[PDB]
RNA sequence: GCCUCUAAGCACAACCUGCGGGAACCCGUACCGCAAACCGACACAGGUGGGCGGGUGCAAGAGCACUCAGGCGCGCGGGAG
RNA sequence: GCGAAUGCCGGCAUGAGUAACGAUAAAGAGGGUGAGAAUCCCUCUCGCCGUAAGCCCAAGGGUUCCUACGCAAUGGUCGUCAGCGUAGGGUUAGGCGGGACCUAAGGUGAAGCCGAAAGGCGUAGCCGAAGGGCAGCCGGUUAAUAUUCCGGCCCUUCCCGC
RNA sequence: GAGCUGGGGCUAGGAGUGAAAAGCUAACCGAGCCCGGAGAUAGCUGGUUCUCCCCGAAAUGACUUUAGGGUCAGCCUCAGG
RNA sequence: GAGCCGGUAGCGGGCGUGGAUCCCUGGAUGUCCGAAUGGGGGAACCCGGCCGGCGGGAACGCCGGUCACCGCGCUUUUGCGCGGGGGGAACCUGGGGAACUGAAACAUCUCAGUACCCAGAGGAGAGGAAAGAGAAAUCGACUCCCUGAGUAGCGGCGAGCGAAAGGGGACCAGCCUAAACCGUCCGGCUUGUCCGGGCGGGGUCGUGGGGCCCUCGGACACCGAAUCCCCAGCCUAGCCGAAGCUGUUGGGAAGCAGCGCCAGAGAGGGUGAAAGCCCCGUAGGCGAAAGGUGGGGGGAUAGGUGAGGGUACCCGAGUACCCCGUGGUUCGUGGAGCCAUGGGGGAAUCUGGGCGGACCACCGCCUAAGGCUAAGUACUCCGGGUGACCGAUAGCGCACCAGUACCGUGAGGGAAAGGUGAAAAGAACCCCGGGAGGGGAGUGAAAUAGAGCCUGAAACCGUGGGCUUACAAGCAGUCACGGCC
């Protein structure tokens, strides 16, 4: 209760671009208020908060066997640096 | 074959078999006494993966399965377990005991 | 509730009925009415100090005003 | 690491504080790990989680045993 | 919202007004969607709300006949008849 | 201990390989890909919509949409096609919408009036609407979303100050 | 125009409504649908099961809100004398 | 006691005899919903006001601690500090309370105070020390069982319905408060001498209590948890623990056979086909703990009980009682009693007053219109065990991803599917093929044991073989006979 680590970098394709030059997309404890992220960026990364954005999504079509299911609750969040700081190794990376 | 157990590691004997030659218990479960006497398995004639060599047919099998296996042996084979009379202070000491004798003393050997 | 008494209870049932008689005087019972009903007193107030009520019910209420009267 | 439930015992405030969040910040680290090493990784995730768990469990008795 | 006075502060730091600086979170879009994805237990020709409804001709016009864009060819085929 | 009760539950028969394929808005070719293509892909002839078989917002559906593999089930056979199966990725908005505001009918309900009990009635304040009110638009970029992203242009209130 | 229509509501099922025929009241409410009394009640129909041995009914009397039912009489079977 | 990272075994990595898996008892955050209560709200999601914090400070926004309502008593101030509520399969008390069907109609009646709506206390409540019984100069709380008669009786006396004291049994504490009188006291009003409310002695058990006079009196009684300490019964972990091998037919043996064995423990299951001596911490007996629960046995804690006569009396309920309007009860209207209440009347302090006999004269009975609780019958969620109780269409429907699939708007309804084998050794590899699937090799004791795969029959469709069939009218058949095989 407030260990305030509340992500999984947005490993995602089409994400990279942003990435790339300016913004970068994550995954983010399906809550978090967006000044959360402003935060939550800002200590963890040592950056500049720019741009904070939100969207959401559930699973769906996940047959088991004998019965079924379609996952739980994955939440995406992007936000932008102001000079194109931080992120560094993980960008070069993936 | 309970929640409790016969021996372990232990190196036992086969009665109602078709081995009886005794021999190194490789692991013994605590429920299903699951034990491999690694005394009679097969080849699995494996996946034709090379996750055994790209040529495969896997060697070693060995689950134990019937309990008919007359664990422990000292200078005596088929014996049962006793238990304790502690002797020292804090002393389960649950060794083998019986006709001959065997506790599995954590030295020379298991 | 919100209407037994007040002055203890007073609120409740009732089973009853008749058809006719005519008995020790010629004969038997014309029996039967098989009815149902309620069956109940009244209401009336004075005063504390200078504002009041009562609400209550009927007799227990005249003894009883009578005795806080007396205070 | 029983030895680590030491340390625990050792630590108060400000210092259970910060270990425990940084240790926290650790297995983000983790987090971020997600696909990288992780064969040997494993353990640091359940075992550090563990651990951190423990901080929290003796922060309770600590501070509680105060208020 | 424009005013219009208490409370009562205001009135020296309340409101009206410029410039600078700094802020602004929660849930939402995909696509189907006059319809095989919405309602009739079916890829059931039934029903289901508002947006010009392109054009030619017709006295008038979302009716008429051919079409603009845009949409099809209904999903079991061939065959003598 | 059982035909037997248009029995009870589960099989399996029967007209039947006839009736039927969901609209008389027609389709024919060439090449292609394929284990196989009337029934997939391009392209070329051709008919029917067009005032709809248009697009559009909304509702309601909630997967799916895409991209990649696959078809034994499913389409009323096809089927190397799919809204089918397997996996992965896909919608982000101070200014669009709704709440961060308003309220009617209307529900609630501190008071109050009221029932054998459970309740009946109910001002006030509240909840409660594509009815009120409020600050942006257009051109460009993804397999895929946009006045949400990018960019050009135009603002919105609230906080600190001056 | 007592016009039609989307959204939001209240009245409801021995009650509702109801330009009222007995209409509609989640697809056949002349008194809804689920669960419950309950396995209502059923002189009416159905159905009412191994072998073999003996006997052998009546299908009429009498009164009955009974009259295709029933109490007693008539005929039957097993047992005693 | 030495192995585990739940059902997944697989991948990819591990912790542990410096008690690791895990069995138990108490621990910590303990998301959001749900009584919800800080506010709202189509619950499980959006709002807000106070102190703390961090960040880019202010605005933003999170952890956080935070803030219904109720009635309840207290400091009635400015009120701070308590209670409930919310559940629960059945049992349970009271609240309210129905047709069928019977009475072969059916209106009294009947099912019945039964079904059901409710409110609520529990772990069990219910009732629970007599204005009782009953008539013997008798009993003695209440509750539940057997009996009491299905008589005594209630009634279109019809269908039907149907007691109570006693006796046998079980379980056996009894205890209390306003009850003006005492005095005390504070408030009173208004002052003297009334009421009000605190302490008491009184605080009625089968009848006194108080106040005056005298005999009085100087250690055994515990509660309904008064209360505390214990062997705390268990909770779940514990422990031992009886005796055979050789052979042998078998894929097997625990089986046939040989000899040797145990037994205060031949209950059973489990170890490749049927063991006392093989598996089982069982019957044998014993075991055990610093938590969570108490009856016992005993202690202490023991509130409070525990004397005698005399005397003018004042001291358990606001309605007893009587008229009608009604409930109970074996009572359905009746000669109909007692308790019980809705109307109007409308009092007695032990010469008191209801009760036995409608009522009147008797004797007798009990002591009413307040309070408390144990113990013996009920109930079954949950645990344990036993079954001339069931085998997968019976059993709970439900034997295991059935109260879920799926129909209904909601209410609500409400399936199916158990087994491959002894153990996975469950199928490398070669061959037709897009695939499935098909022939081989290996499995093996079998694979007509092959993955829905044990035993695996009837029905129906199929491949081959025997007889049979184109002038035939018949459920069927079937008696006969003749031709085939």
């Amino acid at each position: 209760t407030a260990y305030d680590v509340i992500l999984a970098p947005v490993l995602s394709e089409k994400a990279y671009a942003g990435f790339a030059e300016g913004k970068y997309t994550f995954w983010v404890h399906p809550k978090a208020t967006k000044t959360e992220i402003k935060n939550a960026v800002e200590t963890a990364f040592k950056v500049k908060v720019v741009k904070v954005n939100t969207l959401h999504v559930r699973g769906k079509k996940k047959r088991l066997g004998r019965y079924l299911g379609k996952r739980p609750d994955r939440k995406k969040a992007i936000v932008q640096v102001a000079p194109g700081q931080k992120i560094e190794a993980l960008e070069g990376l993936i | 074959m309970r929640v409790k157990m016969h021996v372990k590691k232990g190196d036992t004997v086969l009665v109602a078999s078709g081995k009886y030659k005794g021999r190194v218990g490789k692991v013994k479960e605590v429920l299903p006494k699951k034990y491999a006497v690694i005394v009679e398995g097969v080849n699995i004639v494996k996946k034709a993966v090379r996750v055994s060599p790209k040529y495969p047919q896997g060697g070693f099998i060995e689950k134990e399965a019937p309990l008919h296996a007359s664990k422990v042996r000292p200078i005596c084979p088929a014996c049962g377990k006793p238990t304790r009379v502690r002797k020292k202070f804090l002393e389960n000491g649950k060794k083998i005991r019986v006709c001959a004798k065997c506790g599995g003393a954590l030295d020379t050997e298991e | 509730m919100k209407e037994g008494i007040h002055p203890k209870l007073v609120p409740a049932r009732i089973i009853c009925g008749c058809g006719n008689v005519i008995e020790t005087y010629s004969t038997k019972p014309e029996i039967y009415v098989e009815v149902c009903s309620k069956c109940h007193p009244f209401y009336t107030g004075q005063q504390r100090f200078v504002d009041t009520e009562g609400r209550v019910e009927r007799f227990q209420r005249r003894y009883g005003d009578s005795y806080r009267k007396g205070r | 690491m029983r030895k680590q439930l030491e340390e625990a015992r050792k630590l108060s405030p400000v210092e259970l504080e910060k270990l425990v969040r940084e240790k926290k910040r650790e297995l983000m680290e983790l987090r971020f790990q997600a696909s990288i090493g992780q064969l040997s990784q494993n353990h640091k995730i359940r075992d550090l989680k563990r651990q951190i768990a423990r901080l929290l469990t003796v922060l309770n008795e600590k501070r509680r045993q105060n208020a």
